[PDB]
């Protein structure tokens, strides 16, 4: 199903933007 | 001798524990090797935010 | 009646670290701000120093401010530094590069507007607001520059209230910077006209206060700052604690200034005694009486012997009689009347609360306004007339973009305060 | 809170290794650049900043920049220890040295490799925010040193602007020689190094020399062992910035106590426990001891005597076990020396500054370990002395124009002889003129 | 829709239309009278390859009124005074012009002569000063003691009496504290006139650690610490 | 060829400013008859006007 | 008393998602459409924004309109998308490609009729029509133009109604698109013609908002959202909800609009405090009333220290004394006199709701009508000017049919808005 693709990458993404250094320069 | 900390008024006696309390410190890292008077700025410099 | 504190540069926010914590313990305040008192007289004035957060918790009134902000990172983690607001420190990130005119006009009034909002906002919530108290030393940076320029603007904001300063000011025989007459002389040029109340402490006094009297075989910096906020936290014990005898810095400078100009007072503690000493005396007002007035127990360089005592005021703290309080201060003042300016006939005021500080029997503080002030003044204009006719690093001062003008109104209202000084000290009848 | 280093030529590249192999030990960066941390976000410190970044996957790189003419000694830094530490452009090589001609490194060969140093330069200051100077570090008496950095801090001076320039510079000694033609490149390199540098600080091999055979025990000294000297005073000046203290001295408290007129900023450095391990089991090392020792002449790492001058300023920087009371306890007992002499015009005379990380120890060093260290940077007016004995080389050269075909033909014209040497002996009548005692009404 | 089509669609009487009609009217011309900016026109000597065109791209396209009420108050307080209406603030205050004398005076090392001025304010506090001196002592003021009018701040009192402000106001708001805490625009302890101070935008700043301010030449310019400081020159009185 | 000016020429030994500048007066006198001269104030409100004193 | 709002573009559709998630969960709607609340109060006012459908479930009486289809699958994507009733979500096939002739005339007039059929049989089923609210931006496309005529046809078919809009206005700082300034030039042209009353916000002010009082560590679109969506919600609270003064949208009107034009206000609430600094100050209507006047709490670039108050409204929610509102709004029209207007005796206008925001026991939204707002419309035209006067980028518009004297209109009447305000915001001594 498509919306639970896209509620999983954003949620995945919330989580690897949530460490401000992994945001800067992972 | 290379790598021992050597004995100070700021880092006080190790044998017996006595710590004279004075100005200018800063929050120490925990981790094994590290001095323990590098300088701490979290608090006034939120590293990496925007 | 609330204060409200200002600390500004490292000296200051070191004096004023130490001083809340003198406060956090006479009214039993945890470092987590929890009240763990003992007696309901320490509840009923808290409001005095501190502000009620909710579910307990209390927060000082007092406002930090400094240009780098290394010493704020350490004030925060002092055993003390959670109590304060986070939103209370204010700090720059380019230093004072102990240059009165950088610190005055570039990174002054870029930090200014934020220190006054913080100001405005501590003031504007108290229901009657009493005097500011200020820390600074007037040799350093952006303690002498931002220090100036926040008094004149609170000045010009409160003119009816009460502007009151301590200031630490270079000694002739240790200096830890060599610009230190400029920056002086600018900050006496500013407070002169700016202050109501300005008490002066030379470090090299305190020195010998510590290595005469308390005998300490390692002094720091941490003991002279203990020493400044014992009289700091004393002068507004009457405020807060019920007495025989109320007093109220109003009342104080009332009785302290004749001329407005002459605002500049010396400082004493006087329950003083080393750890060996103290099994070999008791307390009493004679002892009180003897190390107050004695020259070794005053925290300025000038001494009271080549001056004479324009006015006095001291201020008891514990459970005494006012019988021995009066004829102390008569028998002084009858067997030595050459030290008392002859046209006043009574130069001593006396004050008595009932409530000493936690551990001593009794206290006293000592104020004292004394024409001997001028010749510390004299000196520092001495140190820059050497520096001045050469133009020695005129060039920095210059550069951030102050006329040469500036420096000769310094040394005129300098040369004005201390003339003025001169000339009631040898005032007659006739 | 940070400063970039720029190293140009043959010295300025090895006193760069010693320097870095000290940062490195004493911060604990390991040579492929890792250094373990703590797991929880918060708990963590900075001092590093100063002189390293960290990359995404955890490596460190310095904020230093390597230039040379020739490959050899940049393929040695390539092939050596420390070849995973650096970032491979940052060390940039040229194909033929500038042949001790400064006309070659000014005029024909660094005009070629400048813009790759600025594009370097301007890649590391836009990874910065609270950028405070550079130190740059080059020797005067040889060809691309002198004409290259002296075109390099022209071209930084218009595009930096007001940020500062700090120079450790290896000027040619008295007597002891390596080239013929020094000093005309040490003529021309000093105009430049008069209008463009904010503090100057004056080396010569032949004190450090002195020094190590003195002080150290050692009986055949080499260029490492004086390369381990320049490094350890540029560490105890950085640590005001890396560590915690009673006192902290920022790079601006420098200028503005140290410099009295913006000409006037030529400096003279010294350090005071050199000593060798036997030496630590006999002799004590109290404040006071050590503050004495600084006064020296013997302690001094260029080849003048202050005894010909008078002092303007001192700054004065405690790192270990020191107490305020016993620093001014020593200044006093300094300032009632009568062999010691302030100008009148300067009656505060000293700078102080107290820290409490002690001086680090690397493994194949010839200094002992000790609990606390002082450095002293002074200004004082015997520095013109020394600039005395270079001219009269280039007097006595110039006299027959001996070797000036070479500077003509590579492209320089003779006039530049002349105002170089009217330059220096207009500063020389600077310092003799701010040096002089009081004044008259007529 | 416009308002007259509402207007005469809706249920209102004639008279109630007639005078909604009437205030919008004066409200157009009293707009109309404002000063204002003019509307901008295109230039004249605009280059060529504006009104030219493309293939593709010509493929692409289709082809009086507000009265004024000042009431007066019987008895009301004097607010105006005639010392305050003379002096000024951007000038040089008589104390900075005293101190410009006596430097010139150090300069030169001799003496030199003020000018004199037929100003009736120096003249009235001249002989109020005299008075005073001749009161508290015997004789009259020498020239020297009569250089004492220029550092001192007068005014008069309600009743006519010259007298001095020892301590001035601010000319801006401030607090009188009491009973109750109160802001006065204006108070008799003021010097000068009564002015609202410039003050700084709150937002001129970019939103975040970068040191990006607004530029001082226009409104969407920004600018930087390269080579001068633009944080400290945006002041603005609007 | 470079030919800068950035740092400007030390001054002489002779050169010297304005300095040392000194008011004469009375300051006896001066702050009698000051306080003599001087106007009362007060910092309590001033009286209300009552509304039907309009004109 | 039924609202209709309407949400145009993706910054619409994505405040309105946000708005409905913050509505839904004041009256304990689950996600489903159940009712699921503890309180009565609850279910007595829910029509005022939901319209009940059979068995239980509620639906929320809005249009989601945009012209590509992109954030009508990210709001259908969303945690409370599934509410929405299926017919009321109107789209096109191709972008408004950022230009405001292309979304007003020739992709608009193709959609227009059904969102204006959508919106007649949503408003004839109220029993009782209260105001329209719509949120869009300026700077884009199809918010602009689609927008300004969906604006302009309500207006004309109810007329009777009030019109109320929220806008986002392009920051001269912080811009995504280079033509903006002809898009928001003909919007607000459209506007002061058209509304009713007008709220403004920069994008700049929130991030402010954020960074300084909100320390958010990284910020993103949706805190943004939730800050507008806060204060909307704000503002109706006592058409909803029993309280000791009631007030409604036609209350606030009327005592905010002077003069017809003059109706474009600033926003403001009050209760923001970052998490760690929560603990160190309780909320109290001291301390809203006092962030609540505080130029940091603005949401706009715009400093109302430049200008003057014609009228201001506060809303109150919470159970607190009456006493305590009167002398707080009195004490702040008192204190700083100079920044009201002097021939309206008294600017302020109070009301008080007994129903609190979710999580806060009290809180107060502010709406403002300040003069200083023409410094935002002057910035706006003084770029228009600078674009307009070399024909910048005018063939677009051109091409899709605009008369050049639209632009000469449009800044005409923008030019004489700013001379209205300007009048109004300098004093007049004479
Ligand atoms: N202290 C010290 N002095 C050095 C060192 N290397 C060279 N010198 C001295 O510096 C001078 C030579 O300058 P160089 O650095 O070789 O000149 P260059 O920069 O290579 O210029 P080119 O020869 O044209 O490439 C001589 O006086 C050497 O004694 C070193 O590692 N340490
Ligand atoms: N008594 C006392 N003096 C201090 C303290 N810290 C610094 N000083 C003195 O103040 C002077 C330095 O001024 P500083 O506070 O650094 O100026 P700033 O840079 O403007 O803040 C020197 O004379 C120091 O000895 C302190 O905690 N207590
Ligand atoms: N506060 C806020 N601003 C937004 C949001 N989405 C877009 N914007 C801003 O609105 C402008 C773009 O307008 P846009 O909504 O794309 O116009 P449209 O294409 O007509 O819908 C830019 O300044 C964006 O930063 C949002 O969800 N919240
Ligand atoms: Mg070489």
């Amino acid at each position: 199903t498509t919306r639970e693709k896209k509620r999983l990458f954003m949620m995945q993404r919330a989580e690897r933007l949530k460490d401000p250094k992994m945001r800067h320069m992972g | 001798y290379l790598s021992d900390e050597p004995i100070t008024l700021y880092t006080g006696n190790p044998e017996t524990g006595c710590t004279m309390t004075v100005h200018g410190k800063t929050p120490v890292e925990p981790v094994e090797g590290r001095s323990r008077f590098g300088r701490h700025t979290y608090f006034t410099e939120r590293k990496y935010c925007l | 009646r609330e204060i409200v504190c200002v600390q500004a540069g490292q000296c200051g926010n070191q004096i004023g670290s130490k001083f809340w914590e003198v406060i956090s313990d006479e009214h039993g305040v945890d470092p987590t701000g929890t009240y763990q008192g003992d007696s309901d007289l320490q509840l009923e004035r808290i409001n005095v120093y501190f502000d009620e957060a909710t579910g307990g918790r209390y927060v000082p009134r007092s406002v930090l401010i400094d240009l780098e902000p290394g010493t704020m990172d350490s004030v925060r983690a002092g055993p003390y530094g959670q109590i304060f607001r986070p939103d209370n420190f204010i700090f720059g990130q380019s230093g004072a590069g102990n240059n009165w005119a950088k610190g005055h006009y570039t990174e002054g009034a870029e930090l200014i507007d934020s220190v006054l909002d913080v100001c405005c906002k501590e003031a504007e919530s108290c229901d009657c607001l009493q005097g500011f108290q200020i820390c600074h030393s007037l040799g350093g940076g952006t303690g002498s520059g931002m220090g100036t320029l926040l008094i004149s603007k609170l000045r010009e904001q409160y003119p009816d209230r009460i502007m009151m300063t301590f200031s630490i000011i270079p000694s002739p025989k240790v200096s830890d910077t060599v610009v230190e007459p400029y920056n002086t002389t600018l900050s006496v040029h500013q407070l002169v006209e700016n202050s109501d109340e300005s008490m002066c402490i030379d470090n090299e006094a305190l020195y010998d206060i510590c290595f005469r009297t308390l005998k300490l075989t390692t002094p720091t910096f941490g003991d002279l700052n203990h020493l400044v906020s014992a009289v700091v936290s004393g002068v507004t014990c009457c405020l807060r604690f019920p007495g025989q005898l109320n007093s109220d810095l109003r009342k104080l400078a009332v009785n302290l200034v004749p001329f407005p100009r002459l605002h500049f007072f010396m400082m004493g503690f006087a329950p003083l005694t080393s750890r060996g000493s103290q099994q070999y005396r008791g307390l009493s007002v004679p002892e009180l009486t003897q190390q107050m007035f004695d020259a070794k127990n005053m925290m300025q360089a000038a001494d009271p012997r080549h001056g004479r005592y324009l006015t006095a005021s001291a201020l008891f703290r514990g459970r005494m009689s006012t019988k021995e309080v009066d004829e102390q201060m008569l028998n002084v003042q009858n067997k030595n009347s050459s030290y008392f300016i002859e046209w006043i006939p009574n130069n001593i005021k006396s004050s008595v609360c009932d409530i000493p500080p936690k551990g001593l029997k009794m206290a006293v503080t000592f104020i004292g306004n004394n024409t001997c002030i001028q010749e510390m003044f004299r000196r520092v204009g001495e140190q820059f007339t050497l520096m001045f006719r050469r133009k020695a690093f005129l060039h920095w001062y210059t550069g951030e973009g102050m006329d040469e003008m500036e420096f000769t109104e310094a040394e005129s209202n300098m040369n004005d305060l201390v003339s003025e000084y001169q000339q009631y000290q040898d005032a007659t009848i006739e | 809170r940070e400063a970039i280093c720029i190293h140009i030529g043959q010295a300025g590249c090895q006193v760069g290794n010693a320097c870095w192999e000290l940062f490195c030990l004493e911060h604990g960066i390991q040579p492929d650049g890792a250094m373990p941390s703590d797991k929880t976000i918060g708990v963590e410190d900075d001092a590093f900043n100063t002189f390293f970044s960290e990359t995404g996957a955890g490596k460190h790189v310095p904020r230093a920049v390597f230039l040379d003419l020739e490959p050899t000694v940049v393929d040695e830094v390539r092939t050596g220890t420390y070849r995973q530490l650096f970032h491979p452009e940052q060390l940039i090589s040229g194909k033929e040295d500038a042949a001790n001609n400064y006309a070659r490194g000014h005029y024909t060969i660094g005009k070629e490799i400048v813009d790759l140093c600025l594009d370097r330069i301007r890649k590391l200051a836009d990874n910065c925010t609270g950028l405070q100077g550079f130190l740059v570090y080059h020797a005067v008496g040889g060809g691309t040193g002198s004409g290259l950095g002296a075109l390099l801090l022209e071209r930084l001076s218009v595009d930096y602007g007001k940020k500062s320039k700090l120079g450790y510079t290896v000027y040619p000694s008295p007597q002891v020689s390596t080239a013929v033609v020094e000093p005309y490149n040490s003529v021309l390199s000093t105009h430049s190094l008069l209008e463009h540098t904010d503090v100057a600080a004056m080396l010569d091999n032949e004190a450090i020399y002195d020094l190590t055979r003195r002080n150290l025990d050692i009986e055949r000294p080499t260029y490492t062992n004086l390369n381990r000297l320049i490094g350890q005073v540029v560490s105890s000046l950085t640590a005001s910035l890396r560590f915690d203290g009673a006192l902290n001295v920022d790079l601006t408290e420098f200028q503005t106590n140290l410099v009295p007129y913006p000409r006037i900023h030529f400096v003279l450095t010294s350090y005071a426990p050199v000593i060798s391990a036997e030496k630590a089991y006999h002799e004590q090392l109290s404040v006071s001891e050590i503050s004495n020792a600084v006064f020296e002449p013997a302690s001094m790492m260029t080849k003048c005597d202050p005894r010909h001058g008078k002092y303007m300023a001192c700054c004065l920087m405690y790192r270990g076990d020191v107490v305020p009371k016993d620093v001014n306890a020593a200044v006093a007992t300094i300032k009632t020396k009568r062999t010691i002499q302030f100008v009148d015009w300067s009656p505060t005379g000293f700078k102080c500054g107290i820290n409490y990380q002690p001086p680090t120890v690397v493994p194949g060093g010839d200094l002992a370990k000790v609990q606390r260290a002082v450095c002293m940077i002074a200004n004082s007016t015997a520095i013109a002395e020394v600039f005395a004995r270079i001219d009269h080389k280039f007097d006595l050269m110039y006299s027959k124009r001996a070797f000036v075909h070479w500077y003509v033909g590579e492209g320089m014209e003779e006039g530049e002889f002349s105002e170089a040497r009217e330059d220096l002996a207009a500063l020389e009548k600077d310092y003799e003129e701010v040096g002089a005692e009081s004044a008259d009404m007529d | 829709s416009t308002i007259y089509n509402a207007v005469d669609a809706s249920t209102l009487n004639d008279r109630c239309r007639t005078d909604l009609l009437d205030t919008v009217a004066q409200l157009g011309r009293h707009c109309e009278t404002l000063p204002k900016k003019a509307v901008t026109t295109a230039d004249a000597p605009l280059p060529s390859c504006t009104f030219n065109t493309t293939v593709s791209r010509s493929q692409k396209e289709i082809n009086t009124y507000f009265k004024d009420h000042k009431p007066k108050f019987h008895g009301a307080l004097r607010t105006q005074d005639c010392f305050r209406d003379t002096r000024d603030i951007t000038q040089l205050s008589s104390k900075e012009k005293d101190f410009v004398h006596r430097y010139a005076e150090a300069k030169m090392k001799k003496s030199i002569p003020r000018e004199e001025s037929d100003d009736v304010a120096k003249k009235v506090a001249t002989e109020a000063y005299t008075e005073a001196f001749r009161k508290f002592k015997g004789r009259d003021p020498t020239e020297k003691e009569l250089l004492e009018v220029e550092r001192l701040y007068f005014a008069y009192a309600d009743d006519g009496a010259v007298g001095v402000v020892q301590k001035p106001h601010f000319h801006g708001p401030h607090m009188h504290v009491s009973i109750c805490n109160r802001k006065y625009v204006t108070c008799p302890n003021q010097v000068y006139r009564a002015s609202l101070p410039a003050v700084r935008n709150a937002r001129s700043r970019f939103p975040g650690p970068i040191p990006v301010w607004t530029s001082t030449k226009n409104l969407h310019a920004v600018a930087s610490n390269d080579t001068y400081r633009p944080g400290v020159h945006n002041v603005s009185k609007f | 060829k470079d030919a800068s000016k950035r740092k400007d020429d030390v001054p002489n030994r002779y050169d010297k400013p304005v300095m040392g500048v000194k008011t004469e007066k009375n300051y006896v006198v001066a702050n009698a008859v000051e306080n003599v001269l001087a106007l009362p104030t007060k910092c309590i409100p001033t009286p209300m006007n009552r509304a039907v004193d309009r004109a």
